[PDB]
């Protein structure tokens, strides 16, 4: 039943978890999700463009 | 994963014109140093762990402060005293709120937390035993209590806390409770449609969110009967959102709050400091 | 050949040209589609109106002078009165829809101006009396094709029943945010220099598979003059912004008689 | 690891002379016993554990103490006792930075205690109920509160942490929280270059760490409200530098400080006592 | 989508863009480079300063009227006093380096003129007295970023030491040669119905491989208004030019203190 | 996730360690670090100089 994760690093290793309760609700933080996708709001454009292209021709 | 390295990169003298856009097409600028200046390489070992949304998130938040009272009340009003009634929300205070109303919609459980103080409301009439408070969630149809000491105390299918003072504050988890697929910050509509011709008043009736919310009650009790000193308590009530997802966002709240919606308020709508001219360092 | 600038759009029985366009949005990067079994939530079998429904409507124009401060529709209360799309969405108690929206204005190489064409999810705005909050009347919320124009001042009413309607003010975006950051919502600019139209294809969005059309608008679209129109010859000179918005993907369920809802 | 053990040696006549050098070379002498007595072997089974710096510094340390109050305040100044900010630093006491001083650079996570202590102010005004302590971190830029009731207690996003009195001391560990790559103990410099000709004061302008520092504010009040008795309290902080590393030893305070800097006062710059003779044993 | 018509030239800190360009010269086809160990001459390690002085300086911007008669400048007198460059210039004895020259003039689709750019390796120009031959003081050769200006008139000077200047008669280029034969030196045409700009980049030009910069010019920049500038509703406007100039594989030998030249 | 290390020997075993939390500067004290090089210090001299022989040739 433990999980056994790597901490986020200090100033100068790893760190156990085990769910105590049967409820996912009662779990601690969600791990740290790195996922991002900006150009769907900086760039949400139906066709390609390319940055050393013209933005129009 | 990291924040992005700078490449090693000299000039150019190119048709290639990173540095020219048009922002027209609802692209945002997109040129990044090495597309305009000559960069050196810079390994970049920094990471954006801390505003992910659960981290952003991640703090437990004073939501609302609700008051109760023991003493031998032999008025209505005194009696009303004994216990607290509070429709959950989030609006009673403003940064939490503003926090998620970076976002449209939300999905998350919830940590809640609370702390209770007492104080003596005076010092000629005794003391006071040690006192036991009562936390009980009124989801919406069940009964509320209109006294201190009714039967809807009994909590057979509410859930209740009992906290003693003095020990660690006390907290629960609640899931994901809504009956959409995700909460909504914002509600765009009515509750009702209003139709031809129809009886019904449409001269007092509201629009948004706060027509169609229900989360429920927080109901408050001391359970100890009263002692000759009169105490008086005050329960702050704490939201963590964790196991987080959000869509949509939105500009964040720039002027003040005056209510559950997002009215303003007339003599607090000029935010900017003018600057003294365009040229100001 | 082919061009960021040149586009046709055919949906139904109508088409749209521009040959000054500025590409085209995605909102969220996201094409409009139908309902997948596994997010389904009503179960009689929907209505899919197709071509009657998902084709361009044209409003009426408003016309940009110097003077205007901006626009606003909500979605699908814009089109509750076009064709096949309003009799479909009347005679159902539930609908979703995408859009097209095509948003016109032309003028000359020698005017100048900008409007930022944004689509808001869930547009929300102030009310305009202080003695009440969330206090807006359904007819005042939903004005169909005309929409309605954002104003510079904000005067909240001195009786609560004569404050009934949206305080639109254009610096806070009629719901007291800043309208510089109006763009972190899917936009174009149409700069007079540059463009003639705007283009925004929007999916369904909300927190529920599916709602209650009559009762709740999922889109607000803005248009907001960034930079006045200026033309030297006649500086109270006026052009048009014509509006053209096809529902896409249209689904209806709950099937019954018509809706018809109270107009004052 | 042991100290060194000591070799069985004899003695010599030899062209070897260890005994000599040159320390204007700046090398320190070098020289050990067995080069200029006779040795016995001597096994060194002792070792350096306990001046290692994580040994070294491995201790709890007072660096504050701060007051606050809990009673019915009607004046400005009163209302100013019933809560305090205390801008975060170790130059409030004297023997933790002294050690910290040794070295001009260090980089450590840091763990954070407090001892909570209250006493009545009188005893003809009844007694009080037990009461609960906020203590906020204030990050640089956060607003600060200007009364003990105020909305930035809500502390949405500072952290804080609720103690109540009678439980254990509360503690929390803290990053290396440093902007840049390990912390200055000296800073021989300026915040920023004064120019020529300029309109800038140049006459009240301070010098070194003090002009570039800044930890944030930690502000603490007692989230009851006043009873009938005054009760005043004492938080001191205490501060625990772990997983240390240091760089570039000095040598350590001689002289007692006058405050933040390196400066001296007049009538304490006679550490030494003078001795009787040079040869007095 | 890639045009000859635009561009963009980055150096060091420094980014240029034109959209209205006509292709770039390459001075006698020859990029610029450093000085290869088998044509090298003073031994000692030399000063590389890369980007802080191998970047855009621009300089004081010039009025074209319709009565201008032309612009010159030389190199490395026109950036002696730009940041970095000229502070290595003065403090040795040699130096050597390439260019980018970037001249600038925009205005409008109805007004007209052309500009003729020139580069020319050892720009000597005639002096303004006919008592002597070759007599031009220090000071008025080097004019430095305001560099100056030609007529079209010759009128030398009754008294010789009121000649020590340059007679810039512009059909005979300053100097003895017909101003339509300029064309045998790289150069290009800012002609305002077609572009914006003139890009030129130069290698070093010299009979030596390094030289003192201090005393020698390699390189004059001459700006020809080839025809009149002409703008029909103001006969009178004036449009800038702007000339931003760069080094480029800058190199110096023979350091010492800083050599601070005669000002009058 | 149990560390198992010797302990710090008294008068007359190992010990087990469990990190609980998800960040590094939570962590007990670092272990033991016995590193030295006193000659940066004591002896930062360019040329190499030997004991035995004179410091000055
Ligand atoms: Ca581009
Ligand atoms: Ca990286
Ligand atoms: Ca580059
Ligand atoms: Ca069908
Ligand atoms: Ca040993
Ligand atoms: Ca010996
Ligand atoms: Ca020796
Ligand atoms: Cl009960
Ligand atoms: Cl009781
Ligand atoms: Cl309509
Ligand atoms: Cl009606
Ligand atoms: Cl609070
Ligand atoms: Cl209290
Ligand atoms: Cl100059
Ligand atoms: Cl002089």
């Amino acid at each position: 039943g433990a999980q056994v994760s790597s901490q986020k690093v200090g100033a100068h290793v790893n760190y156990t978890t085990i769910n105590y309760y049967k409820d996912s609700a009662s779990n601690a933080a969600s791990k740290l999700d790195f996922s991002q996708d900006p150009s769907k709001f900086t760039e949400p454009v139906k066709d390609i463009m390319i940055k050393t292209a013209p933005a129009l021709n | 994963p990291t924040a992005q390295s700078t490449p090693l990169t000299s000039g150019v003298n190119s048709q290639e014109v990173p540095a020219l856009t048009a922002v027209e097409t609802g692209a945002s600028g997109q040129a990044v140093p090495s597309d305009v200046i000559e960069t050196r390489h810079v390994v970049n070992y920094k990471t954006r762990s801390e505003s992910t949304l659960e981290s952003f998130f991640g703090r437990s938040a004073c939501v609302t402060i609700l008051e109760v009272e023991n003493f031998n009340a032999t008025t209505d009003a005194d009696r009303k005293k004994q216990f607290t009634t509070w429709a959950i929300t989030y609006t009673d205070t403003v940064q939490l709120r503003r926090k998620l109303e970076f976002f449209t919609y939300s999905r998350f459980d919830l940590e809640m937390t609370f702390v209770i103080t007492e104080r003596y409301y005076a010092s000629n009439t005794g003391h006071a035993r040690n006192q036991v408070y009562q936390l009980m969630y009124i989801p919406p149809g069940a009964p509320r209590p209109t006294a201190w000491d009714d039967y809807t105390w009994q909590s057979s299918s509410n859930p209740s806390v009992f906290y003693t003072y003095g020990s660690a504050p006390p907290r629960m988890s609640i899931p994901y409770v809504g009956i959409a697929n995700a909460y909504s910050h914002f509600y765009d509509g009515f509750a009702r449609v209003p139709l031809k011709d129809e009886t019904v008043d449409s001269g007092d009736t509201y629009y948004g969110l706060v027509t169609i919310n229900d989360f429920g009650t927080l109901a408050v009790r001391v359970v100890n009967e009263y002692n000759p000193a009169r105490i008086t308590s005050k329960i702050r009530v704490y939201m963590k959102p964790k196991h987080v997802r959000c869509w949509c966002p939105r500009p964040p709240r720039a002027v003040p709050y005056r209510g559950e919606g997002v009215d303003f308020k007339q003599d607090s709508i000029t935010p900017l400091t003018a600057v003294e001219n365009i040229n100001t360092f | 050949g082919y061009s960021d600038r040149v586009r046709q759009i055919t949906l139904g029985n109508s088409t749209i040209t521009t040959q000054e366009a500025a590409n085209a949005v995605v909102a969220y990067g996201e094409w409009p589609s139908y309902l997948d079994d596994k997010e389904a939530n009503p179960i009689d079998a929907p209505t899919e109106p197709d071509v009657s429904s998902n084709r361009f409507y044209t409003l009426d124009s408003v016309q940009w002078k110097s003077t205007s401060r901006g626009w606003w529709w909500k979605l699908p209360d814009a089109l509750k009165d076009m064709g096949m799309f309003g009799q479909n969405m009347y005679y159902h108690y539930l609908g979703r829809s995408g859009y097209t929206v095509h948003v016109q204005c032309n003028a000359s190489k020698f005017h100048q101006g900008a409007l930022g064409v944004f689509a808001i999810p869930e547009y929300v705005m102030a009310c305009n009396t202080e003695a009440k909050t969330s206090y807006v009347s359904y007819v005042n919320a939903n004005p169909g094709e005309k929409g309605g124009v954002f104003d510079n001042a904000y005067n909240p009413s001195a009786e609560a029943s004569e404050g009934r309607k949206f305080a639109a003010l254009d610096y806070l975006l009629g719901c007291g945010v800043l309208a510089g950051n109006a763009f972190v919502y899917p936009h174009q600019i149409i700069n007079l220099r540059t463009n003639n139209s705007a283009t925004l294809v929007l999916p369904y969005v909300n927190s529920l598979a599916i709602d209650c059309m009559a009762k709740h608008n999922n889109w607000g679209l803005v248009i907001l003059p960034l930079c006045k129109l200026d033309y030297a010859p006649n500086s109270s000179t006026e052009i048009p912004i014509t509006v053209t918005i096809a529902p896409m993907f249209t689904e209806f369920n709950g099937l019954r008689n018509i809706t018809v809802p109270a107009t004052q």
